[PDB]
RNA sequence: CGCGGGGUGGAGCAGCCUGGUAGCUCGUCGGGCUCAUAACCCGAAGAUCGUCGGUUCAAAUCCGGCCCCCGCAACCA
RNA sequence: GCCCGGAUAGCUCAGUCGGUAGAGCAGGGGAUUGAAAAUCCCCGUGUCCUUGGUUCGAUUCCGAGUCCGGGCAC
RNA sequence: UGAGCCUUGAUGUGUAGGAUAGGUGGGAGGCUUUGAAGUGUGGACGCCAGUCUGCAUGGAGCCGACCUUGAAAUACCACCCUUUAAUGUUUGAUGUUCUAACGUUGACCCGUAAUCCGGGUUGCGGACAGUGUCUGGUGGGUAGUUUGACUGGGGCGGUCUCCUCCUAAAGAGUAACGGAGGAGCACGAAGGUUGGCUAAUCCUGGUCGGACAUCAGGAGGUUAGUGCAAUGGCAUAAGCCAGCUUGACUGCGAGCGUGACGGCGCGAGCAGGUGCGAAAGCAGGUCAUAGUGAUCCGGUGGUUCUGAAUGGAAGGGCCAUC
């Protein structure tokens, strides 16, 4: 007779609020949830969400990474979020939009992107 | 085992249920420990330590107690009249076809064996061995089923009980009533302990006690330290 | 040692301890031998059995 | 001297272990695209397995002889 | 000659506590591009090795033997 | 913090079923300060609303027992598989912290006029390094040795055993890196026995193999066959086919060919039991000669034969065999 409801085995840790980091780049976007005190609570990515090819660097693929990730942290009973945004890729703002539409409350959309003060020499790519 | 109910925690501590004791004094205690208001029945679980793999393989049969079991081994006679009259007379529950054939098909039954001549089995067969808390079928796996109704019933009333290799490697058999003397139960228990040794297991050399434990209907059980020829051999 | 055809033991089917030794092609037909032969211990002809097995 | 390996469609290679079985990449020819050639695409053709014999029902294959190509060896005082 | 441990889609593995035949890649068709490299799609196949056995039914759960792979033997 | 052993507590969501189907015996019910139940509040909780249930409250029944469905039926006590928390318990694994063994080729003192060595204080390190026994790896640093004969010199090459033909000289078959070929197994019928039958090849006719299937006729007369090499052999077939079968027997064995010996070959007949055949008779492997391995050592099974004081037993012997 029985045909199932519960999505996973019973919740673990349980921290109520967390930080997310979206590393968006030209080839792929990675969304990683953490604790305030620095601990990965789970991740998912565009490439791991089954896109590959040119689809891997698209706002639509970025969204579907975020919703997949949102499932992985349900085991932690999280409700509130802050989000760090990181890099020049597409999906950069579109990933956030998927997190608020996941039912999460987002505290700050802090773009962090790491900028040399002139610093180390870039590669010279696309050459003539 | 015995329930979490508020008095039932109290009962299990005061009576000293489960854990080991010696055969004469365990049986004399077992009458004192009783949880039922009336005559409880006593059964033995006997562990043979080799083929728990196979339900057929370790020893099966029947054995003679000097005290024929009272309530347990409550024996009936299956036939419409095939040489009936002595087997019906002897003290058996019931002699017939129709009531026992309907009962056993519908499902549950409380009684031991209804003993058949060949023609009786033919009209209404038996089904299965998954008999759970309910044990109710004769079979060649019990092996005492050959072949006449007055013989097997009257021998039960004199002393006969059946014995069987259950899938744990465990042999479960009724030993008697707590109406019996501590002595009477112990003689019936000792007859069973020789019976498992007597037919000999296939890959094992005697009674081969891993554990023996004797339990009474609601009282509880007492695990048994010895092979029952007095208290201690040497 | 020899061939790929191999040695078997043909054991008497009387309970006496006696055997003949013989080689048999296991690969081509492994259908085990019956065959009747003399047993000197019962001093009569008896069926032999098996092929170096339990 | 001698010993061992080799002789395949126009080219280079595979299959060679008591065996019946012809495969790959090039090149070739026909059609196509292109102003036209190149390339690119599709289709097809091409070896009676060095040569002679023997064993075998059957041999490129195993066996023997000869020619041809390669590797090693042809010393010791 | 032992103890081990494996024998399935073509392959490796595996949903396979007995109630119930799959993931990854392999060949065909469709869907697009300087055919292709490369997306996405729908089929890919097994009496789970041959035989015993528990059972309400079980390949696997308990067992005997063939072949592969790993030890100690001699 | 692993694991074992073990003390108590526990889940098993199939198909049908109200739900509850870990295997299985007992068993007609269990009533301290009740046993209520029941609605309510939380927890565990997973083949999802399905179990157990702290406890507020309530002192006013779970529920089988033929109450029903189903192979198994449930309440309720045993039994014990899985998973398994609580915890007990021994031991391991790990870290950190300690100092008292132990190191100190740290310092300072003293013996001392040595300042090596010992003793003292003190600092630092510390159950680690160290060293002994055990043990796996590695190890030409070192050592003791080994590394064929034949051979038209010897090295290279070939070859070493067993069968058949020639050389071989019309009994024995006898050399040479003389000439030429093979074997290192197969076979439960390819053995036994009764019964029957007869070959390569070519021609002629022949529905597509018209170069060669199957067929029929004729000639031929074995030119074939022979498990595999050659020599011998064979029509009464030792060839080919059919039926029943396990003499591919156990004990011996006169007589003998043969070899330096080891050993190898051969066999009438006798005793036991048997197969085939009406019987005589036949049969102790294959039509013969290739298809192999001395001894020690060790293995498995059998055997009163023995088994270091008596009785048993490891062990040894004999027999079978690896």
């Amino acid at each position: 007779a029985k045909a199932p409801i519960r999505a996973r085995k019973r919740v673990r840790k349980q921290v109520s609020d967390g930080v997310a980091h979206i590393h968006a780049s030209f080839n792929n976007t990675i969304v990683t949830i953490t604790d305030r005190q620095g601990n990965a609570l789970g991740w998912a990515t565009a490439g791991g969400s089954g896109f590959r090819g040119s689809r891997k660097s698209t706002p639509f693929a970025a969204q579907v990474a975020a919703e997949r990730c949102a499932d992985a942290v349900k085991e932690y009973g999280i409700k509130n979020l802050e989000v760090m945004v990181k890099g020049p890729g597409p999906g950069r703002e579109s990933t956030i939009r998927a997190l608020n539409a996941a039912g999460f409350r987002i505290t700050n959309i802090t773009d962090v992107t790491p900028i040399p003060h002139n610093g180390c020499r870039p590669p010279k790519k696309r050459r003539v | 085992m015995a329930k979490l109910t508020k008095r039932m925690r109290v009962i299990r501590e005061k009576v000293d249920a489960t854990k080991q004791y010696d055969i004469n004094e365990a049986i004399a205690l077992l009458k004192e420990l009783a949880t039922a208001k009336f005559v409880e029945s006593v059964d033995v679980a006997v562990n043979l330590g080799i083929d728990a793999r196979k339900s057929d393989q370790n020893v099966r049969g029947a054995t003679v107690l000097p005290h024929g079991t009272g309530r347990s081994v409550r024996v009936a006679v299956f036939t419409q009249g095939a040489n009936a009259e002595a087997a019906k007379a002897a003290g058996a529950e019931l002699v017939g076809m129709e009531d026992l054939a309907d009962q056993i098909k519908k499902g549950e039954m409380n009684f031991d064996v209804v003993i058949a001549s060949p023609d009786a089995m033919r009209v209404v067969g038996q089904l299965g061995q998954v008999l759970g808390p309910r044990g109710l079928m004769p079979n060649p796996k019990v092996g005492t089923v050959t072949p006449n109704v007055a013989e097997a019933v009257k021998n039960a009333k004199a002393g006969q009980v059946r014995y069987r290799n259950d899938k744990n490697g465990i042999i479960h058999t009724t030993i008697g009533k707590v109406d019996f003397d501590a002595d009477k139960l112990k003689e019936n228990l000792e007859a069973l302990l020789v019976a498992l040794k007597k037919a000999k297991p296939t890959q094992a050399k005697g009674v081969y006690i891993k554990k023996v434990s004797i339990s009474t209907t609601m009282g509880a059980g007492v695990a048994v330290d010895q092979a029952g020829l007095s208290a201690s051999v040497n | 040692a020899k061939g790929i055809r191999e040695k078997i033991k043909l054991v008497s089917s009387a309970g006496t301890g006696h055997f003949y030794t013989t080689t048999k092609n296991k690969r081509t037909k492994p259908e085990k031998l019956e065959l009747k032969k003399f047993d000197p211990v019962v001093r009569q002809h008896v069926i032999y059995k098996e092929a170096k097995i339990k």
